[PDB]
């Protein structure tokens, strides 16, 4: 086993543990500004380039951005009226695994939590990818 | 639409200890030489305009880069002005991003098999959030 | 990354607002950055900044050496040239993120490349606090008597400032309007 | 089927000019500061491995770069021995690439405004083979 | 006229005169080689990646290198059988001219010419394509 | 861009056949490049060179001071390591090109990442001329008493470099067969 | 010249007052420099120096820079070691011409070398104002919060301090009586 | 009795002239070179303890020196603060002290044969006194 | 002439003349101090070494520094009680010319002039003597 | 008569083992630092023209110094050729020459306190004649 | 005892036995050249300035070398005629040892050897003298 | 230390017989030195130095790096100027010891100073084997196809060298004789 057993990393390794606690996810943007202007300029960057959003995790100092890729994933409207859904894939420490989440676009506060993600698990290497449990795996 | 969103976990930090790693990686480069091999390469030799800093770290077969950002957003516990870093390990154009606990482990692979003056950079003394707990 | 100030020979040949000023692609600017620390007195920056472009360059030395929450910031820049095209698409998004600074562009001389990229640029610019204006007699000496190496002498002027002053100042309200 | 095949018009030249050419921009560049803007940057700041070092020169709003090329293929008159240039003038990612007799002629609209200690870098001296004519 | 005048730079500037005097190409490949070995390296090199070939101009010190797109255009074997065409578009002195010719593959000995490109000098530039006139026609 | 020379406590850091030789990412080679000017004496080049990989920064010498025509070139390595599976990609195709080089790694030690990548790497490399072998106790002091200060004292050997020699010679019929 | 501050890792290399610190040559100061202009605010300077001797080094930057007539400094050290007894003989001749600097060496460690040249170094520095004394746990918190890199985390004493005070005090009265 | 007493006639000066006379020599030394042989050594290359630092300038067959002191004795006019300078051209261990009004004539000599960006160091500009005129 | 021509540059360059234009001296010594303490201070630091001594001109900002000849000439109290005495030669322009004068020890207000020096003036030198008269006769 | 004939015992070694000491010491000052506190000053710095270069190596409270000389006089044993070198203790303008058996045993008290990547630099290996054992 | 048992270590310190084993002395001067013309350029340079004159130890690489003094201790030719004798103090291993010898003007074979110098050894110095015996009495 | 070639825009600069060439302190010279080692063949070196003066840099490289006993040399000079007078005090004494080297100062310009002490000084240097000459047109175009990069083009002489070369030559035969 090599996608299962990092499949059971998912089931065992606390590092995904402490990224996937259910937790609640917060744009924290134009913060000083007042707190109706900011959802406007929250809706005006979604769906432009030339600008990043960020994910705060509400409890800790880890965030998440979504850099334009000139600098799967997707920003967007049109999934419902007034409310915006997030999902982008990473390769977290070697292994693939996607990110997803709901905020509300006038409150902004939200939840988000990442999943493991199976289909393109196929398409991760066939030995470069061990090449992190050269030093996962393999300790010293 | 408009084009896909390149995603890098982005672990915000304050501006303190940006600027005491920015001082024991340029000590343990050019004055002390205990982990040497750590190419710090500048500003404008980036494409992407939220980068400070990258930290080529050659970790035997491949690069280990820790990057640093400025200017991304302002975070939720006062003090987190939009200054981050996120570790990341690429394999030949194979990009993976790890964890801070693991990637001083990682290090430690490597450098070095061993009050100090001075203590070695560590990642996870970097990321700790001084306002969370 | 703050110079503190500068030797007159190059005051003249920066800071001159004439047409002989085309034939270079360097930019100079001087700030006067006043802090106002809440329940805590006020203190004073003051620097200028050269060559990445220059006012890029303040704030990759504002955001990561001075910054600090709870705070209020008069940012007064001095600057030869405007902002490029593509500085102001990576300054005025700072300020519309920090809403504590009042950056004031007082340059002297605007930019050559007329076209359609400055116009709305500095346009883009200004409807977040950035009041552009033009530096005049009182702003000429008073970059001389705070960035210049002046040798206590007083101020030398060269005549003629005062009308480069209105037809310079008559292409920010062609922009702005 | 396989990739496209990007082109450049590369002038292929002898091995000796090449290192007069490297001795006179070197001249004019840091001892001799008759044209010291023209950034000289080295080789492994590239992605073509037939690269040895670009000289991107700043010409007013936009670059114009002079490359050099080493072992692409053996030429026709028993001295081109794989060693070339193709200087190219981008403007803010579109690229052209010049003719040598107006090149010369190109730098002239910048340097310089005026037996000659030493003369001016010109790249149609470089580019005129000695075995032809 | 913006684009026909530059078509008639094709008709007056001497130096597209000097680059089309109808002349002949020739690969300038492995010549220390033997005569009859190179013809397999040449098609060898012709349809995969990771190589450049060259075209000399037979009279001048002047060559053609076709780089892999990773360091329109096309080399190809399936026009002819034991012939191979070459085509390639450039922006040479500021205008997009094209470059075609063929090429014997049994006596490394051919025939090349270059003619202005017209189906995508709409795809030229708005006025950066005029900031070589910038230079060109305003000289100083 | 040629070194000419090596001091021994870096002879022992890189060019002896043990298992301890991991811990690092620099390679070094030593040449003998004998040309052969035709209706012309025969002269010599000799040196040693160091990290750009080394053995490309070799051919970036070679094909831009020392190289003219109607030569013949009888190009000696001694490397450390092989050269690496893209320096093969790298180097094979150009005494693919000039057919006057008979260039002929002699190495030391062979790579530590034991793969397909180097397996034809090194084939690859091989049927243009480049004579792969093994460099043994007539190279070793050849190396010694031509490329180390080597206090005018005589060679000091490792006692097992013949026994190393071996079971490092069979990694090579193994990938050339 | 007049370096900002230092990192704490060379702050306990140096600042201790321990029998561990007789291995090197350096030596480091604090200084804490209150310009006094006649009908003109008080202003503040502060920074380190480091190595020409160090307490030279100050009096370059001293008279060459800041230095102004009509005004008041108060000045104050915080060295490592002594001033030298060469160091003595080129400072005290200083504050014996200008008669405007209160300077004031609360220095931390005394000086290895116990001979007679420094017996009377020290006091002959001492009858111009330059008020020897030894800094304290209210001075190495004060030199912790004005001149350490402290993370902005409280201070970390050495328990053993407020014991190699007294000892190194009683060091001053023996060459002061 | 005791030792001797050597004697330099030097012209005492401001704190300000002098950190513009280390500006304009530095300023025409290394990134201009109008006058680029001019040996400016450095601090403790000296014996005399009320030494700055000399501009060696080899004029032809022997060197000009212009040195920098500090610290000497307070002067009369109420901002001569001990800061001074003494020219002195000496001639294989022979020695001689100048004149300010000829000493720029005798640079002259040799700098330069001919609003300015920037003016040429002369020495007369320094040692003007600007309190009793 | 040699030796008498520029005893007559005393009596006709001007720089000279400035210099020797019997003019006063005084010690600015330790002057924010007060008056009577600085001249014990000046009368300490006349006969002993390590250490040296101003004398203004006090109409210009030329000084006369005696440092010790570690780092004819005399500093002396010997002359009269309760006044010192100074003389000390130099090489002004290229030639040899002392300086003299006296300074109320009580007062710290003098006088002071430089006459030109005829004794050593046989010890010049034979040529580059003249080496500042292929600079001062010889301009160019 | 004529002037006085000031000695230094100068020890007369070869031509090679002057050029692995000039190694050992520039090995470790700049790229290894195990005891970098040797100020190995240059040629021109001397009034002595039989000076190579002296290492000013501060031992604690005054410097030991080590000097390089050229062309002396040729030997008795058919490589002396000149070349030699006299180490010699200065205490503040108190000059001592001192054994070579010693002086190592002397770097020692400092230097260090603990096949070799490299060895250290020690002057008894420098001094010893290969031609008269 | 501090000048007395210095005094003793020339009794015991083995390298002042093996710079005094009575060994013989030799001017190895100009040696490539023949052997009559080198005692006239031995001779030449004994008494004259601006330049050295070697001494081998004649079984060791140690050498003395009489520097000029602008770079006790005589040179001379007056003692006897056609033979020249030598002597000059010096501090080694931190006492003052003096060297005398003689050297025969026409073989250029002779015989020296250093005793130790009790007549300047009060003019040593008080307690820097005995810094080097904080490194050879002293050690650690 | 030795460097191997030279542009010609300085060649031209230094090594013209005109007088013009008064105007500088620097000093050029070309060595052409040919060992020979007993029963072993005959090798070569060959380069230029510049600036410490520069004929006494050819001796601290040759008394440092290529000498070895039972060897004969035959050093080869080409400098701009003649040896300086206090330089002729400091290479005469090395051929006087050492015998093996027929050290030949073919120069091209005299020395611009004339006076007593470069008179006996050039001839202090002649009587040891030092064969001062004055090169010619066949020495100035073996200067140039063996010292400079020329191109692979022709000799270029300006014409009026071989009468700079008569009344030059002329004024050796008068310190001579
Ligand atoms: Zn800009
Ligand atoms: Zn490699
Ligand atoms: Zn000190
Ligand atoms: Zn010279």
């Amino acid at each position: 086993r090599v996608v299962p057993d990092q499949r059971s990393k998912f089931e065992n390794e606390e590092f995904f543990r402490k990224l996937s606690r259910e937790c609640e996810i917060k744009y924290t943007g134009f913060r000083d500004r007042p707190h109706e202007e900011r959802q406007a300029r929250f809706q005006n960057a979604c769906r432009d380039g030339r600008s990043e959003i960020a994910f705060v995790a509400t409890g800790t100092n880890l965030s998440l951005q979504f850099f334009p890729a000139s600098w799967r994933e997707y920003v967007d409207l049109e999934r419902e009226a007034g409310k915006v859904y997030l999902k982008a894939p990473m390769i977290l420490n070697g292994v693939c695994v996607i990110w997803k989440g709901w905020i509300d676009l006038q409150r902004l506060d939200g939840m988000g939590c990442l999943e493991f993600d199976e289909e393109r698990a196929q398409q991760e290497d066939a030995l470069a990818q061990q090449a992190f449990e050269e030093a996962r795996r393999r300790t010293r | 639409m408009e084009n896909r969103w390149q995603v890098m976990i982005v672990w915000q930090v304050d501006r303190m200890r940006i600027n005491t790693w920015k001082r024991l990686v340029k000590h343990h480069m050019y004055i002390s030489r205990k982990a040497k091999d750590w190419f710090y390469r500048h500003h404008y030799e980036s494409t992407n305009p939220k980068i400070s800093s990258e930290v080529h770290i050659p970790l035997g077969d491949a690069k280990l880069v820790i990057t640093t950002y400025w200017g991304l957003h302002t975070g939720e516990r006062d003090w987190h002005l939009g200054q981050g870093v996120s570790i990341e390990w690429r394999k030949k154009r194979y990009s993976t991003q790890v964890d801070p606990d693991l990637a001083d482990q990682l290090i430690h692979l490597h450098y070095f098999d061993e009050q100090i003056k001075p203590p070695l950079p560590s990642v996870r003394k970097l990321t700790e959030d001084r306002w969370n707990k | 990354n703050p110079m503190e100030a500068m030797d007159p020979h190059i005051f003249y040949f920066h800071f001159k607002n004439l047409r002989k000023a085309y034939g270079r692609n360097e930019s100079w600017l001087c700030f006067t950055m006043e802090v106002v620390k809440h329940h805590s007195p006020v203190s004073w920056k003051r620097g200028v900044f050269r060559n990445r472009h220059a006012e890029r360059c303040f704030l990759s030395w504002f955001c990561d050496d001075i910054l600090s929450p709870n705070t209020n910031y008069e940012v007064t820049w001095y600057t030869s040239w405007s902002p490029c095209p593509e500085c102001a698409g990576e300054v005025a998004e700072f300020l519309a993120r920090h809403s504590n600074v009042n950056l004031t562009i007082k340059t002297a001389r605007l930019y050559y490349f007329k076209d359609t990229d400055a116009a709305e640029g500095l346009r883009s610019l200004s409807q977040e606090g950035a009041s552009v204006e033009i530096m005049g007699y009182k702003d000429f000496k008073y970059c001389w008597e705070n960035f210049v190496y002046n040798d206590d002498e007083p101020f030398k002027p060269w005549d003629g400032l005062d009308y480069n002053f209105l037809d310079l100042d008559s292409k920010l309200q062609e922009i702005l309007e």
